[PDB]
């Protein structure tokens, strides 16, 4: 039971273990972008704005 | 992906005992004795090594370590 | 209030008016300066269709229609289905028939349909189709060649788009996926060039050496040699009275007969489309200098001292 | 200045540094993969 920071569906978790890499994870998001020609008189361009 | 330096629960360094262990199992079918010789007394340090899965070995096999 | 284009800074004329999207505010750096009735661009904003079924999008109060191919969008459509009441009172026609809208241009749309068919039959990219469609609209709007066969005009546009993107198809190839004659596509080609007052690059041996050697399942190394054979052949000016396609074909043959593959003249003829007598003549013309044309790094199978004659 | 552009499998620079179309010389692939910056970063061992 301890100090109650674990009351009702929570948990006290050991911080030094998370320091030693406990459950650490990596997250990747890939962003994608397209250079559309888009018809008659417009154009998209990859460049320094 | 390779055994962690120091066991989570307490701190006793444990990556150093991995290569030694695969040698002991090859020599003997005594997982009890293998863990004992390495000095992994308490079981937190023991679960670490006993429950590890070395994914790195399959992972290295792709030709392109170049990208 | 008409004097703006982003200017209303009270104390000093504007130099800049940065958009702080996150705050929903318009800021003026050298003083303090908000002035904003903020819109992060109404097109991101209405886009509140999300967690609810988005595959069908019940929120779509705005269809795309793709106007930049056309010009005149008209009306919505209607169609049968409640079981009925929807009179036909006596006859067998529920409610009413739908109605055509853009007829003057319906054969422009019909041209766009033909260009994509043609385009897929030789596995072209959408980028080519998009250039082709674009050229066509330009030619159509000028109305300078309205008399000509619309299908001939679409086919010629397809040829131009293919050459401008630096991967030309032969007149023989575009004719194949069409019903228009080679002469008529060629003729329209020149006229469009005159109509748009524009020009294209001159085809080289390299632009076709790739596709041909590929379709004949020839090794990569042999393709490389043929390229070199072709390039050098043009460099030594050994074929002043010959087309680059025919020379390309003759290089492919020489390479293939210098390797284990040895594709027959009829087969090369069959991929290239040119007459096999044309290759034979072109080969007879380059044969006297064959030793000098091959890459020094080429792995020979049959030496030139044993290269056949035909 | 070059924009490198290592290519897949060939393990060599593509070298393309201009507007010309992306395709690695010699190697038949046409996927690229922009190379790491020489600019230093830093990582805390915490
Ligand atoms: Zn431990
Ligand atoms: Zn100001
Ligand atoms: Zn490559």
């Amino acid at each position: 039971s301890y100090t109650g920071y674990n009351q009702e569906d929570s948990v006290i978790m050991n911080r030094s273990a998370v320091d030693r890499g406990f459950f650490r994870s990596v997250f990747y998001r890939s962003y994608k972008e397209q250079e559309s020609k888009k018809g008659f008189d417009q154009e998209e361009v990859f460049e320094k704005p | 992906m390779i055994i962690p330096v120091r066991c989570f629960t307490c701190g006793k360094i444990v990556g150093n005992k991995w290569e030694a262990y695969l040698g002991l199992l090859q020599a003997e079918y005594t997982e009890g004795d293998a863990l004992d010789a390495l000095g992994l007394k308490r079981y937190c340090c023991r679960r670490m090594l006993l429950a590890h899965v070395d994914l790195i070995e399959k992972l290295l096999n792709y030709a392109p370590l170049e990208k | 209030l008409d004097a703006l284009p982003r200017v209303t800074c009270p104390n000093h004329p504007d130099a800049i008016l940065v958009e702080d999207y996150r705050a929903g505010d318009m800021i003026c750096p050298e003083c303090g300066l908000v002035v904003g009735d903020r819109v992060i661009d109404v097109g991101s904003e209405w886009r509140t269709f999300s967690n609810d079924k988005a595959t069908k999008d019940p929120s779509r109060v705005g269809d795309s229609q793709n106007p930049l191919l056309s010009d005149g969008d008209l009306s919505t459509m209607i169609g049968k289905g409640t079981g009925a009441a929807s009179f036909d009172e006596f006859g067998n026609s529920k409610y009413q028939n739908r109605r055509t809208m853009s007829s003057s241009d319906r054969a422009m749309m019909n041209a766009f349909k033909e260009i994509t068919t043609m385009a897929d039959r030789i596995n072209l990219p959408r980028n080519i189709v998009d250039r082709t469609n674009n050229l066509f609209k330009q030619v159509y709007e000028q109305k300078s060649l309205k008399g000509r066969a619309n299908d001939a005009i679409a086919s010629a546009c397809l040829y131009i788009a293919c050459r401008q993107e630096g991967v030309p198809r032969t007149f023989k190839e575009i004719c194949a996926v069409s019903r228009i004659s080679k002469k008529e596509i060629g003729r329209c080609f020149k006229l469009i060039l005159k109509a748009l007052e524009t020009s294209v690059d001159l085809i080289t041996t390299g632009d076709f050496m790739s596709r041909f050697c590929s379709n004949l399942c020839l090794p990569k190394q042999v393709q490389m040699a043929a390229t070199h054979i072709a390039r050098k052949a043009v460099e030594l000016d050994l074929v002043p009275g010959r087309s680059p396609i025919s020379v390309a074909a003759a290089a492919i043959y020489m390479a293939s007969q210098a390797s284990a593959e040895k594709r027959t003249q009829k087969e090369i003829g069959d991929i290239a489309g040119v007459a096999d007598v044309t290759i034979r003549q072109s080969y007879r013309l380059i044969y006297p200098r064959a030793p000098d044309l091959f890459p020094t790094d080429f792995k020979f199978d049959t030496p030139v001292d044993k290269l056949p004659q035909l | 200045q070059p924009m490198i552009y290592i290519c897949g499998e060939c393990h060599t620079e593509n070298e393309i540094k201009s507007r010309d179309p992306i395709r690695c010389r010699e190697c038949g692939y046409r996927i690229m993969y922009k190379k790491r910056t020489k600019r230093l970063v830093v990582f805390d061992a915490r």
